[PDB]
RNA sequence: AAACUCCAGUUGACACAAAAUAGACUACGAAAGUGGCUUUAACAUAUCUGAACACACAAUAGCUAAGACCCAAACUGGGAUUAGAUACCCCACUAUGCUUAGCCCUAAACCUCAACAGUUAAAUCAACAAAACUGCUCGCCAGAACACUACGAGCCACAGCUUAAAACUCAAAGGACCUGGCGGUGCUUCAUAUCCCUCUAGAGGAGCCUGUUCUGUAAUCGAUAAACCCCGAUCAACCUCACCACCUCUUGCUCAGCCUAUAUACCGCCAUCUUCAGCAAACCCUGAUGAAGGCUACAAAGUAAGCGCAAGUACCCACGUAAAGACGUUAGGUCAAGGUGUAGCCCAUGAGGUGGCAAGAAAUGGGCUACAUUUUCUACCCCAGAAAACUACGAUAGCCCUUAUGAAACUUAAGGGUCGAAGGUGGAUUUAGC
């Protein structure tokens, strides 16, 4: 089981209260969305996700609360249009909870292709076939040249040896198609000597697969999480009420950079800033909680109030 | 400045990301459309035959 | 940014903290150390040398106990920064720095110069440092690393100090200097279409032309950062042709042949700095005859052939533009101009014939034509009339037809008809011109 990351902070931070309407741009499993519909029984909430499986959960979970939760499906960029059809263009949303990353269910189900450890089709796509033409990670690796492929791993994955892990993929694809997660992991792990398979360690000084970051890189480029994060935050601001508390959760510093500067009005690469950081601190969950849920160790919560 | 006359007084987020995500997304989509060292001797030790000649 | 707002400014009262100026002085003490004032005590030795351990000392930090606490301040917390920042930067505060009484006994505790005595004549002297030595004595050293380590022993030391190996391992480790390279290296002067700003017209957006990449194909090759990319080509329908497929020939157009490998064997012809001014034989001299170095014009060791620049010549001048531009740099480009070393093929890696490839999912370089009113069309070649936004501007594209060239033309070129698209003067960036 996966406990919602920093659920206690996000609830206190947003202080859901009667007469307030809230939005959730990443319903996913719904653990955070349900923790918010428990504190305040009179709350009004809106949900959204890129995964139709996640949108079905919300629809099934809508039975628990008929109207307090309203389920929606679509990307961050498509969220404004979807919500504009409802007609809440001003929105006056008291808070927008923009949880980020991959869902626990998405990466716990091997079929979805997110887990390198298990064997599934190399999808790595949050979309669940809602757009059957959306390229999957397998397509990205088989098509792009070494120079192009390196860029994805170098930036999104923080891959120092971009040229080395990219050449191996180009050679492997020619021999046979790259269609499975374990096949990719072996291809990436082959780039380095046999010792290097698990030499790399996590931020907690815990050994991890050498291709762990490579999968994150392909995950970010298939789902364009970074560019979609900029539009999603911008859309939230337009639909966010004045005096309304925004709360994001950047699993990695990479996406946190966009959240870090957006709230501070700093150039992603003068007019007055329009945000109030009630909870400036960007901290991981309690160390006691990190061990329980290592997946959320790097969760950086950035809260702000619109000005 | 005092002498001067002032008159009557009153586009892609991909670049920010660092990669052209749109162009690459098209490139993969276009592909999808078709789918569906050596030793160096020390210079001082280099051998000569001038004396032998 | 956080932080304080019992805060800040003026005036007065005020310490168990630290001691501007003097001090540009170079003193005192065994060293460590000693720099506000005063007083008291007080700075061993009428040969010299003499200890890791004896004797007595010994900065900073640290320990034990009790005090002081202005300020500074490990740690810690907070605020930034960053891919990360348990750093550098900002704020707060503690151990601690201070006093007392005990410990601990370590420093790049270093003039990196042992004490004492003597000399300035020899040879001045590896180098650098700090001129070179002599007498005498104590301590110390004997390739690197292991190793300010292990064990032993002593110690108020208990994560400590002093003394201090061996095994395995290596052919070096090391000192000083010189050159080159490099420096998120200093200073000064510069760049003239030139590094930045300034001036003009462009590229980067659109369509088309063309090259390249990639992909595709049974189906060349080479160039490919500046110094490749309308480049070898002042040029590919066959031919050209070197490619692919099939068939055919074997002393073969040649006293054979090979566009087979190697441009990292080369000649030849070139790129590049060069929008440079230097290169350099033969001598001479300095450094002790070391690697190295060689200029001063009221001149102090350089002289220098030759090459380059220059001069001269070409074009319309003595101007400008050409041309020229050494040595050397990038094993730069080219074995596919031709020639050729080396290696390879010889019923095939050679020769001939027939047909065929060379496309665009895309990306990108260069160019063309445009987006119009300083424009569009016509007359004219500058005193004109019309056009001027969905019948305007705009394709040199698409499609259809004719013609030219050829044996061969959906293909190549020209012309006509039809068609009337994107484009509304182009972000970061970037090119050229005195
Ligand atoms: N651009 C995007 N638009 C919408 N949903 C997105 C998205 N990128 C990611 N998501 C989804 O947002 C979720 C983030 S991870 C899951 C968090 C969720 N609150 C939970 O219940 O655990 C995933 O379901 C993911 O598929
Ligand atoms: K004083
Ligand atoms: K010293
Ligand atoms: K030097
Ligand atoms: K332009
Ligand atoms: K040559
Ligand atoms: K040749
Ligand atoms: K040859
Ligand atoms: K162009
Ligand atoms: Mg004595
Ligand atoms: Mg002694
Ligand atoms: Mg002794
Ligand atoms: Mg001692
Ligand atoms: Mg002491
Ligand atoms: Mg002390
Ligand atoms: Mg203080
Ligand atoms: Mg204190
Ligand atoms: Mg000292
Ligand atoms: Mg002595
Ligand atoms: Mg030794
Ligand atoms: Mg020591
Ligand atoms: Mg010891
Ligand atoms: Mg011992
Ligand atoms: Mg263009
Ligand atoms: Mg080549
Ligand atoms: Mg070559
Ligand atoms: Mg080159
Ligand atoms: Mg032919
Ligand atoms: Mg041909
Ligand atoms: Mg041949
Ligand atoms: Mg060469
Ligand atoms: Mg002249
Ligand atoms: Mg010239
Ligand atoms: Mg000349
Ligand atoms: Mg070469
Ligand atoms: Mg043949
Ligand atoms: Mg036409
Ligand atoms: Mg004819
Ligand atoms: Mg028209």
């Amino acid at each position: 089981l996966h406990i919602p990351v920093m659920v206690d902070e996000v609830v206190h931070c947003l202080s859901p209260q009667k007469g307030q309407i809230f939005l959730d741009m990443t319903f996913g499993s719904g653990g955070h969305t349900k923790a918010i519909l428990q504190k305040e029984s009179d709350i009004v909430l809106y949900a959204l996700d890129r995964d139709p499986t996640a949108y079905a959960l919300a629809e099934h979970l809508s039975e628990l609360y008929p109207k307090q939760i309203r389920a929606m499906l679509g990307q961050f960029s498509q969220a404004e249009a979807l919500l504009m059809k409802a007609g809440v263009q001003p929105g006056t949303f008291d808070g927008v909870l923009m949880d980020l990353g991959c869902s626990s269910m998405q990466l716990d189900t091997p079929e979805r292709g997110f887990s390198l450890r298990k064997d599934g089709p190399l999808d790595m796509r949050m979309d669940g076939g809602r757009y059957p033409d959306m390229p999957t990670a397998a397509d990205v690796v088989n098509a792009l040249d070494q120079q192009a492929l390196a860029s994805i791993l170098r930036t999104y994955g923080e891959e120092k040896h971009a040229k080395k892990i990219a050449s191996a993929i180009v050679q492997a694809r020619s021999i046979y198609p790259i269609t499975r997660t374990q096949q990719l992991a072996s291809i990436v792990a082959g780039a380095f000597p046999p010792s290097a398979i698990y030499t790399r360690k996590d931020l907690l000084q815990r050994s991890t697969h050498i291709a762990t970051k490579t999968f994150q890189a392909l995950r970010i480029f298939v789902n364009n999480e970074l560019n979609e994060l900029y539009t999603g935050l911008k859309t939230a601001q337009k639909f966010l009420r004045p005096g309304g508390r925004l709360v994001a959760l950047s699993f990695h510093s990479l996406e946190d950079r966009i959240v870090k500067r957006f709230l501070l009005g700093i150039s992603m690469t003068r007019a007055p800033l329009m945000w109030e950081l009630i909870h400036k601190k960007v901290l991981s969950p309690q160390d006691q909680d990190v061990q329980d849920n290592p997946r959320g160790r790097s969760a950086k919560l950035r809260a702000a109030i619109k000005l | 400045l005092a002498v001067a006359d002032f008159g009557p007084r009153d586009t892609t987020s991909s670049s920010l990301c660092g990669i052209d995500h749109e162009a690459l997304n098209k490139q993969i989509m276009e592909y999808k459309r078709r789918k569906d060292g050596r030793k160096r001797a020390k210079p001082r030790l280099e051998q000569d035959s001038s004396l032998k000649s």
